[PDB]
């Protein structure tokens, strides 16, 4: 993602961060979040085992 | 082009941000000036457009 | 910008016949509006504008009288009105666009219409 | 020092369009494949301009 | 017996950097804080920092 001189890290639909710009070496770097997700168990009851 | 305002879509960058804090209520424009030795007279008259 | 203009008619000589301009795509008041005919078989002659603005008319030589130029600002459509037609007058009349520069027009015609045929016989 | 022009004809001007001219980017927010409201100065489409 | 969702999981970050500009030279406080004389309300001074 090119980025014009005039302008700083963008945005996304969510007004959260995706891309910024570097302060010393002026490049452009992607943000995403890391991994993550739900967590499910599963039992047979607390009967069994 | 020739002599219209040609049809069409641009979007404008950003050029730079002058913080003055002046009151403006009126605006002119600054046009250039040819002088040769085709125009005769003196300054407020021997000028071409 | 289009310059449409009436279809072709044909009249018996003696009568007076109207042929309308429109145009569209532009700022009718900005420019003025000059007028040109063709007969067949020959070049192009010149009988004078109208100003958009006031409307006043300026006839050339050979053309007073007979043809009538006039327009409107609403509508926004030009107007050719020829009175008293014989043989001499069957040619096809294009509108010419002359932009407004003042008192003295220049000779640049950039657009023009599709032209309006008549034809004067018995 | 200043000098007056001469020799040159006064007219009134004249009018055009402008065809969706006018258009700026309105923040220096970088934005892909999305529609943007913004509520900002802008020339309107389809104006008079001198 | 069955499903249930009871939490989530996330990657803890490993550590911390932190992008600040190339830049060593100090703001001039003192120039606007130890001023000989100060202008009036009216006709306030204006000073860029950068
Ligand atoms: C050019 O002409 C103008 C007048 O069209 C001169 O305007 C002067 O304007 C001030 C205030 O705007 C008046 O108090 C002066 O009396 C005007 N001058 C005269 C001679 O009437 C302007 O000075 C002219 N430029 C130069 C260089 O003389
Ligand atoms: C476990 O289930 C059996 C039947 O499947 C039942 O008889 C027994 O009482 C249960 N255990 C407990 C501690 O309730
Ligand atoms: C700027 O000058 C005009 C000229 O009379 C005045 O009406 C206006 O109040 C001034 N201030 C601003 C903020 O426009
Ligand atoms: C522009 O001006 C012309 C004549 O002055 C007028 O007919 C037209 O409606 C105007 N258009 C706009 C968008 O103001």
């Amino acid at each position: 993602k090119k980025f014009l001189p005039f302008q700083q890290f963008g945005r996304d639909i969510a007004d959260t961060t995706d891309a910024v710009r570097d302060p010393q070496t002026l490049e452009i770097l992607d943000i995403t979040p890391c991994s993550f997700g739900g967590v499910s168990v599963i039992t047979p009851g607390t009967n069994t085992s | 082009l020739v002599r219209d305002l040609p049809q069409g879509f641009s979007a404008l960058e950003p050029l730079v941000d002058l913080p003055i804090g002046i009151n403006i209520t009126r605006f002119q424009t600054l046009l250039a000036l040819h002088r040769s030795y085709l125009t005769p007279g003196d300054s407020s008259s021997g000028w071409t457009a | 910008v289009q310059l449409v203009q009436s279809g072709s008619e044909l009249k018996k000589p003696g009568a007076s016949v109207k042929v309308s301009c429109k145009a569209s795509g532009y700022t009718f008041t900005s420019y003025a509006m000059n007028w040109v005919r063709q007969a067949p078989g020959q070049g192009l002659e010149w009988m004078g504008w109208i100003n958009t603005n006031t409307g006043n008319p300026t006839y050339a030589q050979g053309f007073t009288g007979r043809f009538v130029f006039s327009l409107d600002t609403s509508v926004s459509t030009a107007y050719l009105q020829i009175s008293s037609l014989k043989t001499e007058d069957t040619a096809v009349y294009y509108c010419a666009r002359e932009l407004w520069f003042g008192e003295l027009l220049s000779g640049d015609f950039d657009y023009w219409g599709q032209g309006t045929l008549v034809t004067v016989s018995s | 020092q200043c000098v007056n022009l001469t020799t040159r004809t006064q007219l009134p001007p004249a009018y055009t369009n402008s065809f969706t001219r006018g258009v700026y980017y309105p923040d220096k927010v970088f934005r892909s494949s999305v529609l943007h409201s913004t509520q900002d100065l802008f020339l309107p489409f389809f104006s008079n301009v001198t | 017996k069955g499903i249930y969702q009871t939490s989530n999981f996330r990657v803890q970050p490993t550590e911390s950097i932190v992008r600040f500009p190339n830049i060593t030279n100090l703001c001039p406080f003192g120039e606007v804080f130890n001023a000989t004389r100060f202008a009036s309300v009216y006709a306030w001074n204006r000073k860029r920092i950068s």
